[PDB]
């Protein structure tokens, strides 16, 4: 039979059947609870909600991500999630189908161990398998040559990849991500006198943030161009109907990509960790690597975010070496379309790990 | 409230 | 057996039985007490008079109500009003039927601690609830969610309900309410050279408030056009056959609701204390609330109250959302409908509070 | 036994038994005394004369009534008259009969101990009362509500009861009745050239009075016609046998309860102290007094007396009211008929005072 | 020029100028017209009479008070009134003088109007003004925080006072005053066996009060001593030299303005209604009024009513609050001395209506 | 010349000389205006009070807070609260002194600048400075490290600092301070029978908070013991008299604190408020701001906060770590204290922003 | 009494 | 009013 390939992504649940196009089910992985009290005895007080349920009455409910830096925290939730995603999104047998998942590079063992005893334990799947993120990417790329940028909501991260051979010790990982720069948005809004604290209105920040925001070619020159004209400034209509303007918080997001020091990050930027990312690999791959420049996931979606990693990269590496930005116009599921790509090989037929092998070798049959 | 959008 | 409806209002009592669509007795809350000697020996006359009886005898009696501000203050008052309720209104043994009760939010403990004791000790009901008003004028509509605005004899009070979750700490009160408007119409109507001053009397102008007094769309227009012409007045008819002119008394009476200011409160009208509770709720549901304006009680009788109130609401809230007052033709009988309703369902028979647990756990349980 | 009941009125004694349906002895409240020099030793004169017997021998008599305006001036005479009501006329032993009397309201309270005094301790009644015309004459009409219009020889009443309670603020009394009528007409007579100065002609003109006199429904065509025609005079025959004629005269005397000023009185008259004893009362009951005005006593039997007061209280009273008069053909007797009723009641016998209690707490009981 | 201050009460007319201490006249407000035939051509028998020439003629008048219950009747005998007054006892022109006049509390906006109308049309005054009695009051007592209860011959009247600011909604009136008192002293005589019917016997019986009545501190147990001993009894002298004794009565007449139920209202007492007025005062005004309880007017002249006002009010009051009753020995004259205060203040002279001003509004001016 | 130090919070304003041990000026900040119509003439009747004023005239005054949550509201009542403090409570010349303001972290940047002109256009002020309050506690403290809990009347916020270095991205802030707790005991005081409503009551309710609440190291048995005795009730009296008991509601108020739950509110408590700021920080300082908790702000002051901040911090914390609060006597002027020291320390002199610098660099100068 | 209506 | 302190 098919395969299920699911995403499990820190903000995001994306699942479909391995050979389609696109995901068949995205909805945000969120938990919801309610918190206060239920009056009328006849309404059916569920006592939680998943997914996009929790999106719509998230005015009466605590919302808790499951996912936090990749990192599954709360595993109690984690399998309403997985439930959820089978018996209501997709709504098969998971029993029936071997299922691909995904997990970030330099992750704890831990995570992945708990997560293939889970799926053989409680949902008794024939069979499955876990895959890198950025090596998937690169698959739906169309290449086996590349340096893919992945960014999603909880992990930022880099894997050279040369001809199939991946540079494990040229991996980077940043702890900061879409989620960072909503926490961002909603300090700095404070600027111009709007207060979001509830986690219900964490989504209508981020929602702010995936509508208006976008990264500037020119830091410095922008901020000068916001000081002085009221061009670059937009509207935005809350839930309850009330109007906020924002100004140059639009690109000072962002901007917390490239300059981690906004949020008191030691770390370098993106274009700094990807720049040595490349240089840590053997300097006859390294012209390959800067002209393969992939990138991945949804915190890639901001407008201008290739041109500034363009001249950013140029600026870092020598003249004479040709620096391609590639950015698909479906970055969003490039992991899923690479992991329903993989799973329909012939010759990855023999990578799944077996229902057997997992009872005669054990969990960690799992980092083979 | 007191603020410009939410509370 | 049939479960018995019993909403003791400020101003009226309403009983009935589960499942019937009106209450069966209706009768004013009121006990008389002869305040002459009598002179007559052959006369089976009695001490106290109650609900309609007295109202027939209020001539030669002190009325006076047990129940103000939705707080009994005279006891033994209120246990002839039960009395009479449960045998020469109703006739039937309350140790036969749960009984369903009702109170105001915001109210005293003891209160309701009395109410069950006198309930379980003296009538001997074998099971009873207390539930509250805004709540059951909800079922009364059938919908689950609303804000709504429960205005009486003695108190009005806002109770939003997204979901069928009340959210406490929203709720708004304001001792102002029929009694209060009632009062001032008497103030006022002295202008004209009428004087009421005696208790009955107070009856006679409560009868002219609900037969005569409106809402004005704009009050200074009215204002005007009653200084400008006659054509605002009308005439009512005193029991004693003398016919009284009142102008724009009409609409200054219930204009106290909107400028609590006449009355010497400082409180803000009820326009204003509903677009505070909305704006005490999470910015998510604000959208619902302000489209399920739900009115009851008596108070809300008065014609053109909601259109007022649909304007008012309409300047305080942002525009780009419809504002929508639900006002139904049964407002008066709308909290006794719901509590028919609610103690009907099957899924509310696991609630009542039994004489068993009652006689063990103490008077606290009816604060579960 | 059976219980005594007479009313002594200003004018004539009617006493009787209670259960009876009219008085058994109805005499005239006079003590004569001889006022010219026996000459003759074998006649038996007696020294004083009382009752019919007097009015019998009244040429050689000076005739004094005991009682004037309701209260008793000489109490000799009064006494006399007792002894006469008890040992010749009804020819009983008070000493086993308990006696109900009647007095005015707001008469002195020395009157009534006085009675009481000598009702206790000179004929050693077993117990006695003493209650408000205006009530009994109430009994006799079989109702419990209505203003009582009691008009005797002596005083002219109105006492408001509504369901059997009495409002004693609203009560008025008026010193104008049939004695003061009779001196008016002798008055008036002398116009015509009839001079009657003697308290026994005074007989003879009441007597003219009782039966030649009628009320006038409008005063002034009335006397206009008189003017303009003989058709209105009547004759009378004196006891000597002369003829005497009466013209405007005949309703000139009655006119004196309408227009108290032709006697120099400034108090109202009674349409017009009858009007202000209804808007003494509470609004509420005005409608039930103005359709239940019954009339009682002597000098309400002035044929057109009804009439003329319901017209003259139509005119007073507001329209829309129903005005109804109540003057039964015995009205004369209405007092002792209801006395008559009240002391045949079995829930009445508790309210006597017997004479153990009255020498407990001496004559002050009398007013408990 | 110098302006004149004229307290139009119920009772008596107290007039003067501004600036001056007591009042220059003072008579009763009395109209009395003959009510028999003149005789004797060749003196002035004279249409009608005015204040003390009415009084003092009263044997042959009837006597009509223009005001009752404060509010004016006869607009007639009142135009009368007036002009007795400027012409005849302060003998000015009021068109070279500004009026100053006073009106109770809750009165009809008519009497106001009309009030007006005459002085500036008939009387051509050039400016004037109508004042509230209760606040003169405390103009005369030299303070601005009080409450103070007013009690003249027609009507009683709560006014609370806070900083110079009046508290409206606590505004209590009471339809019971000196005129009252006086009629219930009339009906409580006849018991002694003394009647009082005509106007000009109202009189003789309005200075039997004046002269003999006080107030109880403890009621009951004067009641129990007047009982058991003559102690109480005082002899008073009538006009035609009969001396009449009276015992409790001397305080039960008084008593009525604690116990209304006398005379057949069921409003409360002085004392509750000056409670309730306290208490209809914000939380942090109590204190103050409870220890600035000014008394003014004639009724509060009974001996002994500061006392039983005092006493009445601590056992209202909580304890720990230190009530004190201010009762100027010249409380009678309280209401004109403040009008004379205010009048002659600079600050007020801006506040005169001027006749421009009622030319180019009306009547209606005077309600602003 | 010496510097002015004005610390204008939300409930007070404390302001006085730089150099100096305590504030001179200390009133809380509340402008209040006459809600009721004055009737006596002048008697400097002012059209508004501010301050200590005001309070003493609440009874008659609505008063109105014009800070709310840090942020002002109403520029026009903060200007005349700066009048007030400059020329009635210090009496300078606010052009004579540099003036030190302050303010709470992550505030909106408009109310800073409007701030800034208000100070140097409408007062001429020389110099000004604005401070986060957070770090003039630490130099009240007399440390340059630890992590500050300011919690005043309107904001509650933590401010880490390490070696004079703060720590921006560690920041909390929570818009829950005294002036929520009292409107929750305002609402919990109902439940047992008292009713607070007028803004005037709400300064009685917060005397009643400042005067009898305490915070329960253990919330469940304080519980317990409150309900199965009554040590823990104290009683109150009120302005007026009146006395009213308080039991568990004393400590159930300030545990609003530990748990926003109790108001609705979704955030921590400020015990996992601050164990978040710490762990927001760098793992090798955390040791440092553990044993150097600092407490600030009157909300500060309740018996047993800083015992259950400690219990509950050392719960969250891991153990061998030496938690330690600091809670100086004076934590109220704490802010103060810090802000007088830093204004006289030499080196501050050149921070000042003198107005050359404003007028030449608009008010965005006070960003730097 | 003295009033328009009641009393 | 018909409370236990206030109104
Ligand atoms: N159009 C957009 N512009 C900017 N950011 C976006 C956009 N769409 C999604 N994001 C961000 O991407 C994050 C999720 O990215 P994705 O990688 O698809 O999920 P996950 O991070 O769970 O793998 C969200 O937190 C969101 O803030
Ligand atoms: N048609 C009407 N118009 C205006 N007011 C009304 C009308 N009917 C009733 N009322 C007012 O409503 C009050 C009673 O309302 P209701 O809520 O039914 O009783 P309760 O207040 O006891 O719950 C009465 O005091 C009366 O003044
Ligand atoms: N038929 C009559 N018409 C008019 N007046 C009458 C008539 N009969 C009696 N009266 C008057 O009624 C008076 C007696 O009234 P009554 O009530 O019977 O006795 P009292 O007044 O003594 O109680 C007599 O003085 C007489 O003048
Ligand atoms: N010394 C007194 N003792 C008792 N009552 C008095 C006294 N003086 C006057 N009164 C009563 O007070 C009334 C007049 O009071 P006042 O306030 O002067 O009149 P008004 O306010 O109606 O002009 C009179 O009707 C009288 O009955
Ligand atoms: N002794 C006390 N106990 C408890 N709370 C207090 C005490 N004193 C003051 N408060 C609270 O602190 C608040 C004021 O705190 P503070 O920081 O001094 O002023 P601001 O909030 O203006 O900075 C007041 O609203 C009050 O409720
Ligand atoms: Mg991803
Ligand atoms: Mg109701
Ligand atoms: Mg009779
Ligand atoms: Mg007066
Ligand atoms: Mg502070």
């Amino acid at each position: 039979t098919t395969a299920l390939v699911c995403d499990n992504g820190s903000g995001l649940v994306k699942a479909g059947f391995a050979g389609d196009d696109a995901p068949r089910a995205v909805f945000p992985s969120i938990v919801g609870r309610p918190r206060h009290q239920g009056v009328m005895v006849g309404m059916g007080q569920k006592d939680s909600y998943v997914g996009d349920e929790a999106q719509s009455k998230r005015g009466i409910l605590t919302l808790k991500y499951p996912i936090e830096h990749g990192i599954i925290t709360n595993w109690d939730d984690m399998e309403k999630i997985w439930h959820h995603t089978f018996y209501n999104e997709l709504r098969v047998a998971p029993e029936e189908h071997p299922t691909l998942l995904t997990e970030a590079p330099l992750n704890p063992k831990a995570n992945r161990e708990k997560m293939t005893q889970i799926m053989f334990e409680t949902f008794n799947v024939p069979a499955m398998y876990v895959a890198i993120q950025a090596v998937l990417s690169l698959y739906a790329s169309g290449r086996t040559t590349g340096i893919v940028l992945d960014s999603g909501d909880g992990v930022t991260h880099n894997v050279p990849i040369y001809e199939g051979y991946a540079l494990p010790h040229a991996i980077m990982r940043l702890d900061l991500a879409g989620r960072d720069l909503t926490d961002y948005l909603m300090k700095i809004l404070t600027e111009r006198g709007y207060s979001f604290v509830t986690t219900a209105e964490r989504e209508i920040v981020r929602d702010i943030k995936e509508k208006l925001c976008y990264v500037a070619l020119d830091f410095e020159n922008e901020m000068a161009t916001a000081a002085s004209s009221s061009s670059l400034e937009k509207s935005y209509e809350l839930p309850d109907g009330q109007v906020i303007t924002i100004g140059n918080e639009r690109f000072r997001c962002p901007e917390t990509l490239f300059q981690p020091s906004f949020i008191g990050m030691e770390s370098a930027g993106i274009h700094e960790t990807t720049y040595n990312s490349i240089m840590k690999c053997d300097i006859d791959i390294r012209k390959d690597l800067y002209a393969n420049n992939v990138m991945s996931g949804g915190t890639t979606m901001y407008p201008g975010i290739a041109d500034r990693m363009q001249k950013e990269i140029t600026a870092l590496a020598p003249s004479t070496m040709k620096i391609k930005i590639i950015a698909p116009p479906e970055r969003k599921y490039s992991v899923w379309i690479g992991g329903s790509i993989l799973a329909s090989l012939s010759t990855f037929q023999q990578m799944w790990i077996t229902k057997q092998e997992y009872d005669e070798a054990g969990p960690s049959i799992v980092h083979r | 409230p007191a603020w410009l959008a939410t509370c």
